[PDB]
RNA sequence: AACCUGGUUGAUCUUGCCAGUAGUCAUAUGCUUGUCUCAAAGAUUAAGCCAUGCAAGUGAAAGUAUAUAUAUAUAUAUGUAGAAACUGCGAACGGCUCAUUAAAACAGUUAUAGUCUACUUGACAUUUAUAAGGAUAACUACGGAAAAGCUGUAGCUAAUACUUGCAUUAUCCUUUUGGAUAAGUAUUUGUUAGAAGGAAUUAUAACAAAGAAGUAACACGUAAAGUGUGUAUCAAUCGAGUUUCUGACCUAUCAGCUUUUGAUGUUAGGGUAUUGGCCUAACAUGGCUAUGACGGGUAACGGGGAAUUAGAGUUCGAUUCCGGAGAGGGAGCCUGAGAAAUAGCUACCACAUCUAAGGAAGGCAGCAGGCGCGUAAAUUACCCAAUUCUAAAGAAGAGAGGUAGUGACAAGAAAUAACAAUGCAAGGUUUGUAUUGGAAUGGUGGGAAUUUAAAACCUUCCCAGAGUAACAAUUGGAGGGCAAGUCUGGUGCCAGCAGCCGCGGUAAUUCCAGCUCCAAUAGCGUAUAUUAAAAUUGUUGCAGUUAAAACGCUCGUAGUUGAAUUUCAAAGAAUCAUUCUUUUUAAAAUCCGAUUUUGUUACUUUGAGUAAAUUAGAGUGUUCAAAGCAAACAGUUAAAGCAUUGUGUUUGAAUACUAUAGCAUGGAAUAACAAAAUUGAACAAGCUAAAAUUUUUUGUUCUUAUUUUGGCUUAGUUACGAUU
RNA sequence: AGCAUUUGUCUAAAAUACUUCCAUUAAUCAAGAACGAAAGUUAAGGGAGUGAAGACGAUCAGAUACCGUCGUAAUCUUAAC
RNA sequence: GGAAAAACCGUAAAUCCUAUCUUUUAAAGGAAGGAGAAGUCGUAACAAGGUUUCCGUAGGUGAACCUGCGGAAGGAUCAU
RNA sequence: ACUCUCUUAAGGUAGCCAAAUGCCUCGUCAUCUAAUUAGUGACGCGCAUGAAUGGAUUAACGAGAUUCCCACUGUCCCUACU
């Protein structure tokens, strides 16, 4: 698997020799989809465990800008950076962009600062026009099928404006 | 399968084991421990080869299971157990002391103690880290750890470090005035003074060492030991005191007795 | 595994088999010598021959290096502890100067021929086989061991042997002589 | 020891080969073989096939004993053993082969700021309890199947196996102390703050979220308070994976290869222990190539190294060490720290054993031993004493390993007479040699002494014990090359010999004998390969008018090679007449009128850091040597030294080499290269925008203002600026 | 390689001479290219002499040869090879 | 909580079909080269070898060869 | 090969083959096949081949002549049903 039997930098055919190492692995590859919490141990070399998630929905989904966190039911993925396969199938993978339900941190804010640590840096527009409908966009950061859990950040401004364009000329 | 190898032939082991080429086949391997294979010797060969109160390896397990031997103030065990480049070894039903040093030619001698100074050892840090609480700890090449270091001590500095404890006397600065032992390098075996420093970026760092002779030999900084400050070495040197004899003036002095 | 202890071989061939002018002069210095075989004159001369290489390597080397001075002198030393080189001379251009007689005359068999003892040089290849010498402290029975100086003032019988008062005659004649006068009387 | 001879001819000189010669840790084979030491040995052919046997286990204070046995004190107390079995740890090392494999693997040289790491070492931990929950083995009973290291039930019972789970410490304030408050290790996310390394998105510190895993419900009896076993994190350590640089055999009658099926890159993921086309998607359209890519060949594992060498070199390296690879051929997996493991497992194919035919079991390139293949190779030995390993570690195991047996593979030492008398021989009392005749001795036979795991050998001693010293030396030769026969018979161009030239047709210096002689000698022939000889592969170091060989001619790209020129000298001391060494002599910057820095690279010098064995080499009377890595010294038993009534003492195992590449380092010459005028500077003056310095408006904090330093725009001023 | 009548036109060339200019621009060159006698080929002309083939007459034991008489192709220009 | 059983990707053994390459190897007949003898036919070469040789080229021939065309001297001339 | 001989205007050259050209003839030898008067390659004293009456070879092309091989089938075994 991992490292050779693959051609030459020449473009040359280079023979093999040395049958395929353990220490290689190349382990089967994991989707991860949106459901009811599952997770599998996995058992790496050295006795490194792994927790491959295969299916989620609660996360660790913080906002960067007041440095705090909730945990979230995720209601959606709607937008992949690489292939659309992954978005339609409704699999997560560390980069995607998902959607949240922003009620704990609206309530958070509400208790904290009041109206719906380094105070008052004044949301955006976009994002609070957003917030009213209740259901926020976020960009999920941690490796689901390395973690078994699904943690995130909510996009912010000029992020935010790259992804509301490429997700939703438009078709 | 293709594991670690736990096997060592007798000729693939170091010179300076000073084993001969037809006894058997295979020599003691070090188990894991303080000190570096390459860079100590085996308890056996301590016993056996070097000091001579064993003739052979099953001696040398009959001496061992009696706790009458001890390296560091604590008893050791086993037989592969590493003797350790700085170390007491103390045998109890003589009431002798040894501390282990390097002769001039490039092997460990094992050398008369007094019960006063027994007490004591040099330890080389190696490293220095930063543990939780904003709590130093000091890495010696003696593969012990030192909690609660003076920051005014630095990675080449070494300390004289108490048995009963474990804890710090006094430091030696590698301040360039300060007396250097040669561990490894191709001079491995001498003391000087420090000459001079240079700091090469990105690669290694050579030292300058002058001989008490004032003949002149540079060695890399990995491996030197600070062994006192310009007043006097910190322990007893052996015989020669550090000090080497160039081949033509040794063998005139062999014959010349 | 394969032995560690090493070997080699002692002596090189000739080249040029029937070279008559070096044909005659082996068979010359075996008439001298006392040697059994041609073998033996190569040995010797392969061994004055590793002298002279390693004599003539040092010789390239310049005065006053420490390699030379040290070598050279330790050489030389071990020349003069075979006897090859006298008092005087101390200098590599006469351990390049040594030559095949000289060597041959600190064979063990010679200097019992010189000394005495026996009558032959025949006689005492025979005499050494045999195992009536020795070295004082030693013994020897091997012809073509070389005399050290410090050994040149101790040659002498060995101690079990006849001439050394051991077993003292022919058994097998004497208890015959015995027997018949014991009988006859 | 830096070496040459015979053969073109009537005779000659060349060129040129062939022939001879020697070696070959390089195989075979022929004859012969007495000693002793030393010791390679089914690799080349078949990585062909294998009968039988053996080759990995493990419990001496210390997880588990109502199988069972047992000793003391009064059924009871202690204990001591303990078959059996669970559990634990190892069995992933060793050992073997060399098929694969030609920038691969390997060697030096980096990197790991890209990671994993059992045993061992040292630091050392956080959100019912006078003691918790079962269920299982051995074991008991009934069983089944021709047979397997097959296993079915049901009843039991333990564990350091499996599984639960019990406080308490730290932070801030009055001020020893009195109050208040905090309290998850890795790991992962988001947010920031910031002892060291050349460089940190590093150690680390805080905030907000998640969060494994743990921190003793365990066993001994240790010090006149301790140990074992388990255990989170860190470090150390035995190491491992990747990974930088540089280094290879033959072939152009292999010239364009590579990219749909990842080739080269970019982004994002997934995956990994981690980096990465490692793998998915999307996007680029690249990457490599006559300085030989891409193929083909290899009777090719690489290196340490080996043989041969005057110096260059050339060939060899299955094979003691290191590293790689593989276990009939491929493939896939489990466990565990470590495995794509082969005396683990599953399957296929190729083989193949037992079977009552239903099914079962299999892998010697472990050691023996067999068949086959062949030019070509040993005992179904004995032993764990040493050497070491593994274990719950003394005490058990180990065909790892040692020791023998077989052994003319190689290598060292070394007999096969010696000697005196006479007689004879030759010489100027001599030297030599067929008669005699007393000494010397291994080999050998026996006994020991000893050696040894045990025996045998060695050594040593005591008996026996040579004269045709039958206790018997052979092998190959005798024209030349080439050292020794124009000796004697037989054959008669036949038989034959003959590396080569040639010999053999009736005197054969060559055949076949015999006799004599000669070379080497317990060794000597023969074959095949290989090195020298070969300056006949030629860098050193060939030849090309005519002997082999100048392209038909010219242009020309790569290649190789390339004029001159920029800093000359002067003075002193040593030494034997020279040599070696020191001082000063332009210009700028920098440091307190004095003090010290100044292109790059090749090249070269020193160095550093280098596995041993090997190899060169110092030391060392193994009986000598091949060797070994040791030893030496005094002492019929004590002196002597030095320890404060005691203790042997000196010791040796050096040194060098270990590519050209990489690393540091002094450098004047030699080379390169950089810098270099249809123009480029260097400085002094002035204005301008950036930074530093001083000040500071106002009821937990927003300003402003002068001054000083680097960058920029604009006239002047300099030995201003270009080698022949 | 090759080049010999006359004149013209278009071309190149070398030496010399040069107190003329440039300033190393060079030397030899695998790859590749230009030219390359004679014969031969392909195509158009052209065709005197010469003359492989061939035909005869001789010479010779024989003669497919030397010698002789005749005689195609080629030899010449253009355009390719 | 969980044994049997299945389906899907992914590893992917193995079997067969083609395709090319590689390796020896058969084959009537053809046509070479050498080796062997005293066989046949010539007279080609060496002398001006009885037509100077030899080259390149083309045609012919029983073969050695002969002839054309243009070269060379290694020619038999270094020369009115 | 080489020689003699009668004789022609000249005596078949380069080629080619039992060919749509060969009587003798199902020529002799191979090969294809299980069996080959067929196919193909050779051989060639050829009843009676052969050089613009064209000879020899040919890529492409063919409602052409000929043979074999693969695929395929009621052509056939052996017919039946519709």
């Amino acid at each position: 698997r991992d490292g050779r039997h693959k051609l030459r930098l020449t473009g040359g055919k280079k023979k093999i020799h040395k049958k395929k190492r353990k220490y290689e692995l190349g382990r089967p590859p994991s989707n991860t989809k949106l459901g009811s919490r599952q997770v599998h141990v996995v058992r790496g070399r050295g006795r490194n465990y792994k927790y491959r998630a295969i299916k989620l929905d609660s996360g660790s989904f913080s906002w960067p800008t007041f440095g705090i966190s909730k945990n979230t039911r995720i209601i959606d993925v709607v937008y992949n950076a690489s292939n659309n396969e992954l978005v339609r199938t409704k699999t997560l993978v560390k980069n995607c962009i998902v959607v949240i339900d922003s009620h704990p941190f609206t309530t958070w804010y509400e208790n904290t600062f009041g109206t719906t640590i380094g105070k008052s840096k004044n949301i955006d527009p976009l994002l609070l026009e957003q917030f009213k409908q209740g259901r926020v966009l976020a960009c999920i950061s941690s490796r689901p099928g390395q973690c078994g859990k699904a943690d995130g950040y909510i996009i912010e401004g000029d992020e935010l404006l790259f992804y509301k364009r490429k997700m939703d000329k438009r078709n | 399968g293709k594991g670690i190898k736990k096997h060592l032939k007798r000729v693939n082991a170091p010179s300076h084991w000073m084993l001969n080429k037809m006894g058997g086949q295979y020599a003691p391997k070090t188990s894991s421990g303080p000190h570096k294979l390459l860079e100590s010797i085996p308890l056996v060969i301590l016993l056996r080869n070097r000091l001579k109160y064993a003739l052979t390896f099953d001696e040398v397990k009959m001496i061992l299971i009696q706790k009458i031997v001890k390296v560091d103030n604590k008893v050791r065990t086993d037989c592969t157990f590493p003797v350790g480049l700085m170390d007491v070894i103390h045998i109890t039903k003589s009431n002798e002391y040894f501390r282990l040093l390097y002769d001039i030619k490039g092997r460990f001698v094992p050398h008369r103690i007094t019960n006063e100074e027994s007490k004591y050892k040099l330890c080389k840090v190696k490293k220095i880290l930063l543990r939780k609480g904003r709590l130093s700890i000091a890495v010696t090449h003696d593969g012990r750890s030192i909690p609660y270091i003076h920051p005014d001590v630095k990675v080449n500095d070494t300390v004289r470090l108490d048995l009963e404890t474990g804890k710090v006397l006094e430091h030696l600065k590698f301040q360039v005035g300060s007396l250097v032992m040669v561990t490894a390098g191709h001079s491995v075996g001498r003391v000087g003074v420090i000459s001079s420093i240079d700091k090469n970026m990105g690669t290694y760092d050579i030292i300058h060492v002058k001989d008490s002779r004032n003949k002149v030999f540079a060695t890399r900084l990995s491996n030197v030991f600070v062994i006192g400050d310009n007043t006097k070495p910190y322990i007893s040197l052996p015989r020669e005191k550090g000090i080497k004899l160039d081949i033509i003036e040794e063998r005139r002095n062999r014959l010349k007795a | 595994p394969k032995s560690y202890r090493n070997y080699s071989k002692t002596a090189r061939n000739p080249k040029r088999p029937f070279e008559k002018e070096r044909l005659d002069q082996e068979l010359k210095l075996i008439g001298e010598y006392g040697l059994k075989n041609k073998r033996e004159i190569w040995r010797v001369q392969y061994l004055l021959a590793k002298i002279r290489s390693a004599a003539r390597y040092l010789l390239t080397l310049d005065e006053k290096s420490s390699k030379r001075i040290f070598q050279g002198e330790a050489l030389l030393r071990r020349m003069v502890r075979q006897g090859l080189l006298g008092e005087n001379e101390e200098k590599l251009d006469y351990v390049l100067g040594l030559t095949l007689p000289k060597l041959l005359e600190r064979r063990l068999q010679t200097k019992v021929f010189k000394l005495g003892l026996a009558k032959s040089v025949h006689h005492a290849r025979v005499l050494i086989r045999q195992r009536h010498i020795r070295v004082g402290k030693q013994m020897v029975d091997i012809p073509s061991f070389l005399v050290r100086v410090d050994s040149e003032k101790h040659i002498d019988f060995a101690t079990t042997s006849p001439f050394g008062g051991a077993r003292p005659g022919r058994v097998k004649r004497k208890s015959l002589k015995k027997q018949k006068e014991k009988t006859e009387a």
